[PDB]
């Protein structure tokens, strides 16, 4: 099935702008320490997919090449 | 075509690249902004208490005010989110508006003291500048108010010797004396560059009738002294003739403090104004 962090993205209708949006409501005041530090970690894994996806992307192409 | 499916399938992992990408970029763009809201929150000030020092420190929440500004335009991506516009307006248009606050009371009683209006030139340019960058509309409601004032004393000053015109010079150099803290202010206030080309001056000049603020200056004061010395001529009351039995002395001290028109001078034409106020003499 796979991660859903993961997953969310490979959905054409996924819009970023929209995403951060929810995410951040939740909600602030005060309590905007909390979801900062939630934040920095839901980014490194973000990042983490990032590179990973890179990496897929690059193998993908090498195979374009006469296979 | 197992050629196509590789082909499809690195064409989504691009969008996916790209989705992922434009996430971490707008999150990120929060997070810094939040950053800042938490290190705004951390500056508290001394208000309406200009003990130095408590100036540093609202220069300090000014910059502050100037990098948010940066971090919403360079991601305008950022204004549209309902959680970025709750603190917007819940911490930043507030502590904003205290600032200003700070900002335009700190520079108009600096401004009406006369005295660190040519003491303290560099304290006032810092002002001048500050308050521009933070919110423009607000220097000029505050140069606004500033004048307003200045024309208010002075055109008060002069009516009250109407019924005591043996004291009329002395009211007539206190006029000279705020005349000049204007000629100093709208210096000065050119002395502040904009974008590129222009001043401070030149631009508040610009959204205004004003051509100079001397000029808008006597014109105002020389209305509400006009009205007050014409209505006490036409009044036939006794002051209001002291008025005519007095009115070489007027035209006499008025030169002794102006110089008398055409070829020479330079405060001729200033000096016009307050010439038309005392016309009735005729």
């Amino acid at each position: 099935a796979n991660d859903p962090l993961l997953d969310m993205f490979f959905d054409d209708d996924f819009v970023p702008q929209a995403f951060v949006d929810i995410l951040l409501s939740s909600f602030q005041t005060s309590q905007l320490e909390e979801l900062k530090t939630n934040c920095s970690s839901l980014l490194s894994k973000m990042d983490y997919y990032s590179g990973h996806i890179t990496k897929e992307l690059e193998s993908t192409i090498q195979v374009l090449q006469k296979p | 075509q197992d050629i196509l499916e590789p082909f499809e399938r690195a064409l989504k992992l691009q969008t996916v690249s790209s989705k992922i990408h434009q996430t971490t970029t707008l999150l990120r763009s929060s997070l810094i902004y939040v950053h800042m809201i938490s290190q705004l929150q951390m500056m508290p000030l001394e208000t309406d208490s200009t003990d130095d020092a408590a100036l540093a420190c609202g220069l300090k929440i000014a910059a502050l005010h100037s990098q948010l500004k940066i971090n919403i335009a360079a991601n305008p991506n950022l204004a549209t989110l309902q959680l970025i516009k709750s603190c917007e307006n819940n911490v930043v248009s507030p502590n904003r508006q205290e600032l200003l606050r700070y900002l335009s009371t700190n520079l108009t009683r600096d401004c009406l003291n006369n005295l660190k209006m040519e003491n303290n030139p560099k304290r006032i340019v810092t002002l001048i500048k500050a308050l521009y960058t933070l919110s423009p509309v607000d220097l000029f409601d505050t140069i606004d108010k500033v004048l307003s004032s200045k024309i208010q004393t002075t055109a008060q000053v002069l009516s009250k010797t109407i019924t005591s015109i043996r004291n009329f010079n002395l009211s007539l150099d206190d006029a000279m004396e705020n005349r000049n803290s204007i000629l100093t202010l709208q210096n000065l206030m050119a002395a502040c560059a904009i974008e590129g080309n222009t001043n401070t001056l030149r631009n508040y000049l610009s959204q205004r009738k004003f051509s100079s603020l001397i000029d808008q200056f006597w014109s105002k004061v020389t209305n509400s002294f006009k009205r007050d010395f014409e209505m006490s001529y036409n009044r036939g009351g006794p002051v209001g003739k002291s008025l005519q039995s007095n009115s070489n002395l007027i035209y006499e001290a008025i030169s002794k403090c102006f110089g008398e028109n055409d070829p020479s001078n330079e405060l001729q034409g200033e000096l016009q104004y307050i010439l038309k106020a005392v016309s009735i003499l005729d």
